[PDB]
């Protein structure tokens, strides 16, 4: 049958509005917040499966060390 | 404040 | 023609003005025949494809030929012209609209008054607003709304042609009466034409507007809003009233983000107005806790905007906000999406911050302590590095507010070093914190010289405050590990090259000083880290920091020797005491055997001693064992680094591999310690190690070090999965939030540790079946790691993969038997989550088609692999199909009868004769 989009309402009525003024508990969210400590900004910034599975599972602060583990990925 | 009262239909 | 109009404006190529006024002449020398091609036209900017004729025209009212164009409209999709993308066709929406626009502003001296012409567009508008066809209804409502606001320009043209001509009579008047005479007709004759204008807009408002305000869609909802915000911004004086704003008021509490964005754009447009409007403070009074209440809006863009208002508020009158609502709004300085972040930023900054700035940061400490929602100042100095930049880089305001001399609380002065530093490192790293910033967006010129500035003057600063500061706070671990991490950002060749060399030495003391008074964790990787970056070999301060270095070791490690000469004597019982000292010097050498090559100190012995009497005696703080772990660790892998070449060695190597043999097998045992943190940390290192000795060590053109050659035990591969189960996959329930997301991500971090195992042949494949089948149980918390690795494992072995699959889901029905039992509900929503797990594992699936073969093979051979004891041999096995059924939509057709030769070999003829209980298996073979 035809694709015209035919719509059978066309106006919201009175006593919805009247329920949206009255309630916007569901258009309104609580307050994602930052990573609030440092180590959470750590696991944030090598958190995710990439990186996870590109870096060691003891933290290496030396590239050489570290290339000694990232060489070894294919 | 009255005005911004919703009594529409 | 009709579609010469329509195809006109979508490709107008014209000064539109040229389009009308070339329309306008038509319409003079003949009306009826241009008034239908502008009817046509807005049919066709609908997507209409009919025509409206001259005797429709003449003899057919509206509702009629609405009807006939609805019939005729021949579409071939749900498309219209307003709903289409690409450029062209937001090209075409605005030539629409402008079209609209400047044929009313260039009708508006003559023809608009020739009560013909704009009352049957306005009627043809509004018959078509009414239509439930869409793309009718939608693209009238946007005509009429420009339409109507073109109307609204020319009465605020009319309306100052009133009071010029006014000021024209007034004149004459106080100073020749047949000329005051033609004035006053000349307003009452704009008087008639105002009162013209005000009827048309009146039909498109209560026509038009009050019904599609609240149009069930709600973009058409967006478009009235929009236009209302539009026309109560240009003709303030006629339109900017109650009874216009009421609408928005309203509308703002929408359900959808699209309209309750254009309510406070709207809104936003009456303020920087800011010209003294009155009957806004009576709007803003009551709907003041609905815009606070849009700082969190569902959707971001929404909230950035009630921001942004909410600060305008703030200029046009402050008074207004109250304290409840200020504090809300600075709480977002510390959310996620940094253009709330910012927008927060901005009126935190406007509200309460306005040498000089002395103060203004002691405010921002004090802000950043009275809000007690983050630990560290990160978030909350990037949410204002774009608007008080000039303030969070006077780093001398705060370098000698810290020193030179009520004073400054404890918590107040480690609140600023936090503060201090994390303005240091958005200056010398110009992005933002991790979750703020954007994907490597590159520098500005202006960017780059500003980035090389702030850097060297950073540099020359605090090279020379750094060493005051770190003596004045020596004590406090808290204040030392921030301090730290300045050198790290320094630029080092300055040393050098601007007399600074004494400083360099005054603070490298300070820093072996502090390494020999503190044993905190973070205290000591801060020390090491620093003294990696002051030994690049890039800059010539390498021989004299090297120095200092190799001295500091020097006397640690003799030390070191010197505790555990003492420490072990088979006698020489050591308490908890002599336990803290080992624990000291032990924790120091840890944390610069990480970043620093110190094989010339040999000290895998030390470390090897100790760990061979924790598991003789069993007797050993954990931590004195975690950290001789994390040392040995470090020795192997620095000595790994040394065989990069062979210029070096062909018989040292033996040794090497010897102490990572013998550290397989001392961390193997200290896995099944009864501490978690011991075990942690022994698999922590394990997993690296395996990682690190594999076969991979040598595909890269690295074939010298084949000899390496350590391939896990079948003992540890599963003593490896034993500490996944029970320390990664743990009872779930459904220190408040921070704490146990730290706990989640080291258990990520853990389980990743072993898939990274799998997904590289350390351990046999086999294993990852205990975690696949996990996948939808935990989902949130590991979801990602396991797909990602059993797609892994499917890219390098598809039908292992899938072996290893159903395996998985064979290890999920055996642990619903192992506790209930053979006689189970076969329709409980345990099973059917098995069921819908599996429908989830089959979408994973070209070389799809003999790994979907075995697939079934595997499994039907798990289905009658042990028959029913005491029963009509119905099998045991026999409803673990009815799971594999959910499988059989990826198989291929000719396979679809291969199943069944296979499902034959296993299936007796008598049992498809039976059914009742039985039936996994009619649509097991119905379902192929």
């Amino acid at each position: 049958k035809r694709k015209l989009i035919v719509d059978s309402v066309k106006e919201l009525d009175s006593k919805t509005i009247r329920a949206q003024l009255s309630d916007y508990s569901d258009i309104v969210t609580t307050l994602d917040l930052a990573p609030p400590t440092k180590k959470l900004m750590m696991w944030k910034e090598t958190g995710g499966v990439e990186k996870l599975f590109s870096l060691p599972a003891q933290p290496l602060w030396n590239n050489r060390l570290l290339k000694l583990f990232t060489r070894c990925l294919t | 404040v009255s005005v911004y009262d919703f009594e529409e239909e | 023609e009709n579609m010469m109009l329509f195809e006109v404006v979508k490709m107008g190529k014209s000064a539109m003005q040229s389009v009308v006024d070339d329309w306008i002449e038509s319409y003079k020398h003949d009306r009826d025949i241009a008034l239908l091609d502008l009817i046509n036209f807005f049919i066709q900017c609908s997507g209409c494809k009919g025509v409206v004729t001259a005797e429709m025209f003449r003899h057919m009212q509206n509702s009629e030929i609405i009807r006939k164009m609805t019939e005729e409209f021949d579409e071939d999709s749900g498309d219209y012209p307003l709903t289409m993308a690409g450029p062209q066709w937001k090209k075409f929406k605005s030539s629409f609209c402008e079209f609209i626009g400047v044929l009313v502003r260039q009708c508006q001296y003559s023809i608009i008054y020739d009560e013909y012409m704009m009352d049957t567009v306005i009627s043809l508008l509004t018959g078509l607003s009414d239509s439930q066809v869409r793309a009718f209804r939608h693209t009238s409502t946007l005509a009429a709304m420009k339409l109507m606001t073109a109307l609204v320009n020319v009465a605020l043209n009319l309306s100052i042609n009133m009071d010029n001509t006014q000021r024209q009579y007034e004149a004459e008047r106080n100073k020749a009466n047949e000329r005051l005479e033609l004035l006053l007709q000349k307003r009452k004759e704009l008087q008639e034409n105002q009162d013209e204008i005000e009827n048309m807009m009146n039909a498109i408002f209560k026509g038009v507007f009050v019904h599609r305000y609240r149009d069930a869609i709600a973009e058409i909802r967006a478009i009235c809003i929009e236009e209302i915000g539009i026309w109560m911004k240009m003709y303030s004086d006629a339109f900017l009233n109650d009874s216009y704003l009421k609408y928005v008021g309203w509308t703002m509490h929408d359900k959808q983000g699209e309209v309750r964005l254009k309510c406070l754009t709207a809104l936003q447009g009456l303020y920087y107005n800011k010209e003294l409007n009155s009957k806004l403070e009576l709007f803003t009074s009551r709907f003041k806790d609905r815009i606070v209440s849009m700082t969190l809006d569902k959707e971001y863009d929404v909230a950035v905007q009630a921001i942004k208002l909410l600060t305008l508020v703030l200029q046009s009158s402050e008074e207004v906000l109250t304290a409840e609502d200020c504090e809300n709004v600075y709480h977002l300085v510390y959310s996620a999406h940094r253009p709330v972040a910012v927008a927060a930023g901005e009126f935190l900054y406007k509200k309460l911050f306005s040498g000089p700035n002395a103060n203004l940061v002691k405010t921002l400490v004090f802000f950043f302590l009275e809000s007690e929602l983050h630990e560290h100042a990160a978030y909350l100095v990037d949410s204002m590095w774009d608007c008080a930049t000039e303030l969070l880089k006077d780093w001398e305001c705060m370098n000698s507010l810290l020193l030179e001399e009520e004073a400054l609380t404890d918590r107040q002065e480690s609140a600023l070093i936090e503060i201090m530093l994390c303005t240091i490192r958005q200056a010398a790293e110009c992005h933002p914190p991790v979750g703020r910033g954007t994907g490597k967006r590159v520098l500005t010129a202006k960017e780059k010289k500003t980035q090389l500035d702030d850097r060297t003057k950073i540099t020359e600063l605090f090279a020379v405050a750094l060493p005051q500061l770190l003596a004045k706070y020596s004590v406090d671990a808290e204040k030392v590990t921030n301090l730290l991490q300045l050198p790290q950002y320094f630029d080092l060749e300055i040393y050098t090259t601007g007399r600074l060399e004494k400083h360099l030495d005054a603070l490298l003391r300070q820093i072996r000083n502090i390494v020999e008074k503190h044993t905190d964790t973070d205290v000591l990787e801060a020390c090491s880290k620093t003294y990696h970056a002051l030994c690049n070999e890039e800059f010539t301060i390498f021989n004299r920091v090297d120095i200092s270095r190799s001295q500091l070791i020097d006397e640690l490690a003799d030390k070191f020797n010197r505790l555990l000469e003492d420490f072990l004597q088979e006698g020489e019982e050591p308490d908890e005491d002599d336990a803290y000292q080992v624990l000291s010097t032990l924790k120091r050498i840890t944390a610069f055997h990480n970043a620093h090559d110190l094989s010339k100190w040999d000290l895998f012995a030390c470390n090897y001693k100790l760990l061979k009497t924790g598991i003789e005696n069993g007797d050993m703080p954990e931590q004195i064992v975690i950290h001789a772990l994390q040392c040995t660790h470090y020795v192997i892998l620095w000595q790994l680094a040394k065989i990069t070449e062979s210029s070096s060695t062909k018989e040292d190597l033996l040794r090497l591999k010897k102490q990572m043999r013998v550290f397989c097998q001392i961390c193997q045992h200290y896995l099944t310690n009864v501490n978690t943190t011991v075990k942690e940390q022994a698999f922590t290192i394990l997993c690296d190690i395996l990682m690190i000795f594999s076969h991979q060590i040598m595909s890269g053109g690295r074939d010298m070090l084949e000899p390496l050659v350590y391939t896990p035990d079948s003992s540890l591969q599963s003593e490896l999965l034993s500490f996944i189960l029970d320390h990664v996959f743990i009872e779930q329930d459904d220190e408040d939030e921070a704490s146990k997301i730290e706990a989640l991500h080291k258990r990520r971090n853990l389980l990743a540790a072993f898939c990274k195992l799998i997904v590289y042949t350390v351990v046999e494949m086999n294993t990852a079946a205990d975690i696949f089948k996990q996948y939808m149980k935990y989902y949130n918390d590991y979801g990602d790691i396991i797909k990602e690795t059993m797609s892994k494992t499917r890219q390098i072995d598809k039908i292992q993969c899938a072996k290893t699959l159903i395996l998985s889901l064979q290890q999920l029905f055996n642990e619903m038997i192992q506790e209930n039992g053979y006689n189970f509900d076969r329709s409980s929503s345990t099973f059917s989550g098995i069921k819908e797990l599996a429908r989830r594992f089959a979408l994973t699936f070209l070389k799809t088609r003999e790994a979907i073969a075995m697939l079934h093979k595997d499994g039907i051979e798990f289905a009658f692999k042990e028959p029913n004891p005491q029963g009509e041999s119905p099998p045991l096995n026999l409803a673990f199909l009815d799971i594999l059924s959910e499988f059989s939509s990826k198989l291929l057709r000719q396979d679809k009868r291969t199943v069944y030769v296979y499902l034959e070999k296993f299936m007796t003829f008598q049992m498809s004769l039976r059914r009742e209980v039985w039936l996994p298996l009619m649509s097991y073979r119905n379902s192929l």
